[PDB]
């Protein structure tokens, strides 16, 4: 596909694969605290004092792209909607944003958000389900793949949620090889969905293959302790010596933002990885590098709008900034100084994005990112 | 959470308070240089791989 | 190293233990409350 | 403003409702009086 | 009990209360609801369930499950989210419908009307 006469916009384009949904948690584990199974007024509580997996819930790819493009970027979406009223509303959602819609595809044979099941009691009395026809947004074939999002796109991502459907897994492939081809990144998400929290072995057997084809990652605290050991992980986090501290740090039992070594990621580690990213929450971003390794600090502040605080679609916000970021200065892959200070863009988007209702409602703008950063951080930091 | 106990008393009893010392009081500084060698130490007489030291005169037994 | 505040506790061939403290600068005429060794809570004062 | 919602108390309920317990009709009083 | 109505219509039932009924005969479209307390969305799927269990006075059953008490069910039934729905046919030879996001209750209204 060679078509073209002047050279492209500034702004790099994004390249965001995946499903359209409005307001979708897939990370979803067992929390040990709940609030009450009738009253919602009291659910908010659960929101300043979140379950260590939901504080920076990552959401579907279309937030990731609005949240792009509101920070100043440019994105595109392929996915596939059916032909009702949903459907064509998520698509006008998605155009009053700027977000380029020329690679979805409408189609009447599915519905959107419908997939129908069928009810297969097994022994015992466990009723299970089984998709007989799969829903609208999970139904996108390598023959309909736009070959112009993929040759302008600089960056492809996508997120591990297309990995739990079978025509998915190779339109991905196909899709990755495409982009791959015509010289573009690829940005790999991992919020696991629910079925991916099982065990850690049939997991890294599914995402292998995805895992593998990526240039850089981006997982949260769990998903990466998950991956490596939860029980190790979890006993290390919780340990107080039984006589007297070492440092003095230890002494004051603060929160334990443990740096991982180069040796414990090393399972996780491949020739062709430029990045590892481990973001928890907003306080803390972890970067690996080839050559580097490093961490940077941030807060987070929840209880400063106890009312309108939801830290829904926070974590799509921070992986946003970080590809603006990646794309606007191409000298942080090599320049750790650099790397530092424009990662601190990332966490303030993540902050500002957990003081309203909605996931899409308020993604903050690049100014008032670029303002909450030079307000949290000192001059020297910025 | 351990700890160490603490008993004021010190031969004195009005209220007999006592303390409890856990690794959140006390903490370590860490490693430094100095010396550490004092010693008068003797001649060794090996026998059976269990020391005979004998410093001044010769194997007495 | 950059020592803290306290009473040296163990006195290894390369390490001290320091069991913090926190000095209290005291002027002459002042009003200690409480005998030596005194368990000092929370809130009471010390001198006034 | 819809009432009920996140950031609203649960209904006020109605005080002479509410006594469920200390609080009989009047038949009733009048048939455990003989 | 009788003297003042339920502020709350939907039932919280277990997973095997879940699996009687559906197993057992009915007459009436029947409402799966998953949701948990640290849910960000499910405050305004609780909202608008209980307002469409308003309308639907007796013509439809409406009920959730708790995912933080019955989680390895929750995985059974092919949940990748929290603010899913499943809609039941009455009938046996009609399959069932899941629904994924914050849906708008008109199209809730349009699937138990026009395919249940």
């Amino acid at each position: 596909d060679d078509g073209m006469d002047f050279p492209y916009l500034d702004p790099p384009l994004i390249c965001c694969f995946g499903a359209v949904q409005k307001e979708f948690v897939p990370s979803v584990r067992v929390s040990e605290h709940q609030m009450d199974p009738d009253i919602y007024s009291g659910w908010k509580m659960m929101q300043w004092n979140p379950p260590e997996f939901g504080r920076a819930p990552g959401g579907p790819v279309s937030n990731v792209a609005i949240s792009h493009v509101r920070l100043g970027g440019r994105a595109a979406v392929i996915g596939k909607v059916g032909e009702d009223d949903f459907g064509e509303e998520l698509v006008l959602m998605m155009n009053k944003e700027n977000v380029q819609t020329r690679a979805v595809k409408f189609d009447s044979n599915v519905k959107t958000a419908c997939s129908y099941m069928r009810v297969k009691f097994s022994d015992d009395g466990k009723m299970k389900m089984e998709t007989v026809k799969e829903a609208a947004e999970d139904s996108l074939v390598a023959s309909e793949l736009n070959l112009a999002v993929l040759k302008e796109a600089r960056i492809f991502h996508f997120n591990s949620e297309v990995l739990t459907s079978p025509s998915m897994n190779t339109t991905l492939f196909r899709a990755i090889k495409l982009s791959k081809k015509f010289g573009g990144l690829v940005f790999f998400d991992l919020n696991l969905p629910l079925p991916l929290w099982k065990s850690r072995d049939e997991t890294r057997e599914v995402i292998k293959q995805a895992w593998e084809e990526a240039n850089i990652i981006e997982v949260s605290r769990e998903e990466l302790e998950f991956l490596l050991d939860e029980d190790h992980y979890e006993r290390r986090k919780n340990y107080r010596p039984q006589y007297y501290s070492e440092n003095y740090e230890q002494s004051k039992n603060r929160r334990d933002y443990y740096h991982y070594t180069r040796e414990e990621i090393s399972p996780l580690w491949h020739d062709g990885l430029k990045f590892l990213f481990v973001t928890d929450g907003t306080l803390r971003i972890h970067y690996y590098a080839p050559s580097f390794d490093g961490v940077v600090v941030g807060t987070e502040d929840v209880l400063i709008t106890p009312f309108t605080c939801d830290r829904t679609g926070s974590g799509d916000a921070v992986v946003a900034g970080i590809m603006r970021k990646l794309t606007s200065h191409p000298e942080m892959y090599e320049d750790q100084d650099v790397l530092e200070r424009q990662l601190r863009f990332s966490i303030a988007a993540g902050i500002i994005s957990q003081w309203t209702i909605g996931a899409v409602r308020g993604f903050p703008t690049e100014s008032a990112t670029q303002n909450l950063k030079e307000q949290v951080y000192v001059p020297s930091m910025w | 959470n351990q700890g160490t106990v603490r008993t004021l008393l010190g031969i004195n009893k009005e209220c007999q308070f006592f303390l409890i010392l856990s690794s959140s009081n006390c903490f370590r500084i860490g490693p430094f240089k100095g010396v550490k060698y004092p010693k008068e130490l003797i001649k060794k007489d090996p026998l059976i791989p269990i020391r005979n030291s004998f410093g001044p005169l010769g194997t007495a037994l | 190293t950059h020592l803290k505040s306290g009473q040296v506790l163990i006195v290894q061939f390369d390490s001290v233990v320091i069991r913090s403290a926190k000095p209290y600068l005291a002027t002459p005429g002042a009003t200690l409350h409480g005998h030596y060794g005194e368990i000092i809570y929370e809130g009471d004062t010390l001198v006034t | 403003i819809d009432y009920r919602g996140p950031d609203f108390h649960e209904p006020t309920p109605n005080m002479l409702a509410h006594l469920k317990e200390h609080g009989k009709i009047i038949s009733r009083e009048d048939l455990e009086k003989l | 009990a009788k003297h003042v109505r339920e502020d709350y219509l939907v039932k919280k039932l277990s997973a095997n209360e879940i699996t009687e009924l559906v197993r057992g005969e009915r007459n009436v479209p029947l409402i799966i609801d998953f949701y948990a307390t640290w849910c960000g969305p499910c405050i305004l799927m609780a909202q608008e369930l209980e307002m469409l269990a308003v309308e639907y006075e007796k013509n439809a059953m409406i009920v959730k499950v708790d995912t933080d008490d019955e989680y390895e069910f929750a995985r059974d039934m092919q949940v990748r989210g929290l603010p899913t729905l499943y809609f039941i046919s009455p009938d046996p030879n009609k399959d069932a419908i899941r629904t994924e996001g914050l849906i708008p209750i008109q199209m809730m209204r349009d699937i138990l009307d026009n395919d249940m």
